[PDB]
């Protein structure tokens, strides 16, 4: 789970802060990326952390 | 139509901070590296805000 403006980090040769120090892709990675909204399960009024 | 025009000139520029918080949804880059900007030096560097 991440952020909704990090989605475009999960990719080959992307920068970012997750895919420097959380998932790095290889650059001849090959499959498919999914991302899809969380809101009605992964978040609490009053933060979820 | 009046976008504002602001020049970045003799600084040190930190882009990792932009990283660090930012509610920008879209961060599109032409012809540079976003985490290379931060191992390049820059002049020219203007801002145009709308």
């Amino acid at each position: 789970v991440i952020r909704g403006n990090e989605v475009s980090q999960i990719a080959p040769g992307q920068t970012g802060n997750i895919a420097d120090y959380n998932y790095k892709l290889p650059d001849d990675f090959t499959g498919c990326v999914i991302a899809w909204n969380s809101n009605k399960l992964d978040s609490k009024p009053s933060g979820n952390y | 139509y009046a976008w504002n025009r602001k020049r970045i000139s003799n600084c040190v520029a930190d882009y990792s901070v932009i990283y660090n918080f930012a509610p920008f949804f879209a961060f599109k880059c032409y012809g540079v590296s976003p985490t290379k900007l931060n191992d390049l030096c820059f002049t020219n560097v203007y801002a145009d805000s709308f």
